[PDB]
């Protein structure tokens, strides 16, 4: 999912944020 | 929110901070 993104790569915070309720 | 790879559980210490109590929907698989 967003490991591939974020795991691999340093994200921001903002991609995160889709991973809330 | 340190410039970190979030690689495991590691990315859910980061989701539930972006959200709270509210709570998050992670995608692991191990």
């Amino acid at each position: 999912g967003i490991v591939e993104q974020c795991c691999t790569s340093i994200c921001s915070l903002y991609q995160l944020e889709n991973y809330c309720n | 929110f340190v410039n970190q790879h979030l690689c495991g559980s590691h990315l859910v210490e980061a989701l539930h901070l972006v959200c709270g109590e509210r709570g998050f929907f992670y995608t692991p698989k191990t």
